[PDB]
């Protein structure tokens, strides 16, 4: 993950 | 900023050592930033985009490494895309000292309620935006970013009663790091 953040995955 | 500079070099070198761990030389970039070497992060960007290259070269275009390789030039560039986007919440988010995502920046980000097909509304920051989609990070566990689409935003100041959310640990734990926030803002409780 990247310090300021992953992708947030669909539902 | 010849400090600041090098602090953020070396979260990156040292967050590319552990992304290598998958499975210009290093020590040279490391060698660099250890002793705030670089002028420009474009500079650094060049350096890391030889090192790309006499890698891809010394194993073939096709190995394990080379593979390896593009991934964490890719992670860098956007770890460098982030930098850019607010150094503030790259230092916060790099050193994590304690609620180091209740901290505010300047200038202050927009705070909304996303919401995403499935999960309800959920807050989060808003890192930056056009016409059709807002790309956000939320608050509570992982802190994930996302681009949502400009009709499913609500500024933040809008009761939560009013909103489709879904009451999970998760999302009250977002809420909670949400409050802490806006206290910190009001406060003007910055980072030291
Ligand atoms: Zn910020």
């Amino acid at each position: 993950a990247p310090s300021t953040g992953g992708v947030k995955k669909p539902h | 900023n010849k400090q600041e500079m090098g602090t953020y070099l070396r979260f990156i070198v040292s967050r590319m050592k552990e992304r290598a761990i998958d499975l210009v030389d290093v020590p040279t970039i490391q060698e660099k930033v250890n002793e705030g070497k670089y002028r420009s992060y474009e500079e650094f960007k060049a350096d890391a985009q030889l090192l790309l290259h006499n890698t891809v070269i010394f194993y073939g275009a096709a190995s394990a490494q080379a593979d390896i390789a593009r991934m964490l030039y890719k992670d860098t560039c956007h770890e460098l895309d982030e930098l850019q986007l607010c150094k503030n919440c790259f230092y916060l988010s790099n050193a994590r000292p304690d609620n180091w995502f209740c901290y505010p920046c300047i200038p202050n980000h927009e705070l909304v309620w996303a919401k995403m097909k499935g999960f309800g509304f959920w807050p989060a920051k808003v890192m930056q935006k056009e016409d059709n989609q807002v790309d956000v990070r939320f608050f509570g566990h992982h802190h994930q970013r996302a681009w949502i689409p400009s009709e499913n935003i609500q500024d933040i100041t809008v009761n939560v009663h009013r909103l489709h959310v879904k009451r999970s640990m998760g999302w009250k734990k977002a809420c909670d790091e949400l409050e802490l926030h806006q206290r910190f803002l009001r406060e003007g409780r910055f980072w030291k």
